[PDB]
């Protein structure tokens, strides 16, 4: 089980980085898909979810209406699309997969790092 | 009509599956209210899952889940106290029919009432009116005294330990199917779908009590409820009669089981944390066959117990239950593999082999008419064991995290060596 994680990189502010996550090791079909960033000194920044459908598509404020989460169950890539990045925006982005259950792991992703500037 | 095995069957099966659909309606909630959009449980451990830095919004949601649970449990907690205690003396003076209809009927209230909560997303706290519209009718641990009292009523001298550990597997077995059939229920389309297996459950045994169940006290007399005669029963249980030398052994007992059943409350819930833990790292399925075998100690119990009364008294079978908990506990502890992880699931295959034998100990001390007194005080203090369990092992295992995990089993071990001294020490000094 592995999530890798391939869209970042130097992006000046006001970029449109697409974020992806391709899930080798599980079904992908079952799993709630997430989307967490370290910001360098701070701590995870959960910034989405959705569930193994698409229904259920959850953002924290500071991302509403801005961060776009995406799944393709088809060819197994979970996306992220991010629009009028900010040099707040600085973090490592991980890809997490629950199940959204109590006796259920999660599976990280190795983490990109977007660094707006 | 058959027995009342079933009646704790479905019950126990409502209470299993109630209990993690409950949590993870308080994580969902309670993450909701907060603007948290990620993971429902707890922190995880090792195998890159994290970077190492802490969530400080995650563990004040998990905060939050771990204080509502203690709060609508403690309220329930204290009202059946106060039910327990009050229905109990009363069903052994009127019946155990009403007094398995009765909690059957509260239970699937309480089903009821979450199931509105859940579908209407109201605020968590209508789950504790729910919870004390049930206690108040007697809860679970009602159908559990009801039960044991009615096997302890339909069953010889004897034949009391066997007929009390068949019922207990039958728990186990309840336990099981909840724990693997809502389990992978929970995870696919869960948290509301398979809570109506609860009221159904619940449904089911209020209709086999009422309808189907068989009444075991012979002699039925009158009795008014709500009369303080049922309170002073338990009193005139423990300390008033029975001054013969089995006055001291029923308390010794009762500390026996009481730390007994909290061992075993909380060594099953850090199960699963540590099975999902740092050098094990359990995927899904692997987890799923240790929940397995660990509810099927139950039933390979029910085996060694009837198989080893054929040699041994009924109290050597629980020494044996209990070194086979120690040498489970010890080895789990010091399970940094998968198979040292299972070798002591396996060697835990007669652990459940002493808490019927307490009971039935317990059972075969009190008067033919006061198995309903008794197994309410024991239905009572395996509901502070399961609160005392879940207060005293979830935290023990966050704090010896970094130094020993597998602690908390290694401690549990430990305090299964007060049961076995006071056991042995019971049987001997009277045998001499």
């Amino acid at each position: 089980v592995q999530l890798v994680e391939s869209g970042g990189g130097l992006v000046q502010p006001g970029g449109s980085l697409r974020l992806s996550c391709a899930a080798s090791g599980f079904t992908f079909s079952r799993y709630w898909m997430y989307w967490v960033r370290q910001a360098p000194g701070k701590g995870p920044e959960w910034l989405s979810h959705m569930n193994p459908s698409g229904s259920d598509i959850k953002y924290t404020d500071s991302v509403k209406g801005r961060f776009t989460i995406s799944r393709d169950n088809a060819k197994n890539t979970l996306y992220l699309q991010m629009n009028s990045l900010k040099p707040d925006d600085t973090a490592v982005y991980y890809c997490v997969a629950d199940r959204r259950a109590l006796g259920s792991p999660e599976y990280w992703g190795q983490g990109t790092q977007v660094t707006v500037s | 009509a058959p027995s009342v095995e079933p009646l704790l069957f479905l019950a126990t099966l409502a209470l299993g599956l109630q209990v993690p659909l409950a949590t993870q309606y308080l994580w969902d909630r309670l993450g909701a209210e907060r603007g948290y959009v990620g993971p429902n449980a707890s922190s995880p451990h090792g195998c890159g899952n994290g970077s190492g830095a802490v969530d400080p919004l995650r563990e004040e949601v998990e905060a939050l889940v771990a204080h509502w649970n203690l709060c609508i449990n403690l309220g329930g907690f204290f009202v059946g106290l106060f039910s327990v205690t009050l229905f109990g003396p009363w069903s052994d003076s009127v019946g155990r029919r009403p007094v398995l209809v009765l909690p059957a009927v509260g239970m699937a209230v309480q089903a009821a009432v979450y199931l509105l909560v859940m579908y209407l997303r109201l605020h968590v706290a209508y789950l504790l009116l729910g919870r004390i519209i049930s206690g108040l009718l007697g809860d679970y641990n009602l159908i559990l005294a009801g039960c044991f009292a009615s096997v302890a009523d339909s069953s010889n001298q004897r034949t009391r330990t066997f007929r009390v550990a068949i019922l207990e597997a039958c728990l186990g077995v309840a336990g099981m199917v909840a724990s693997v059939g809502g389990g992978q229920w929970r995870k696919a389309e869960g948290y509301i779908n398979p809570f109506w297996l609860v009221l159904a459950a619940s449904l089911a045994a209020a209709l086999y009590a009422a309808l189907c169940l068989q009444e075991t006290v012979k002699q039925r007399r009158a009795a008014k409820l709500l009369t303080l005669q049922h309170y002073k029963a338990v009193y005139k249980l423990y300390t008033a009669p029975e001054d013969l030398s089995s006055r001291r052994k029923l308390a010794l007992y009762s500390l026996a089981f009481f730390l007994l059943v909290t061992v075993h409350f909380g060594t099953k819930d850090l199960y699963v944390l540590y099975e999902l833990g740092s050098p094990l790292c359990w995927a899904s399925d692997l987890i799923g066959y240790g929940s397995a075998a660990s509810y099927l100690a139950y039933l390979s119990s029910l085996g060694g117990l009837r198989l080893l009364q054929l040699c041994l008294e009924d109290t050597w079978v629980a020494e044996i239950g209990l070194i086979s908990n120690i040498a489970g506990l010890v080895v789990i502890s010091l399970a940094t593999t998968t198979p040292l992880m299972f070798t002591g699931y396996g060697i835990m295959f007669l652990s459940m082999a002493a808490t019927p034998v307490i009971r039935a100990k317990l059972s075969k001390l009190v008067s033919e008419t006061e198995q309903g007194a008794l197994f309410a005080s024991v239905a009572c203090v395996e509901g502070l064991c399961s609160l005392v369990a879940t207060g005293v092992f979830n935290s023990l295992y966050p704090s010896t995290l970094h130094f020993m995990r597998g602690f908390p089993f290694l401690f549990g071990a430990i305090l299964l060596l007060i049961p076995a001294a006071i056991m042995g020490w019971i049987e001997i000094q009277d045998s001499n």
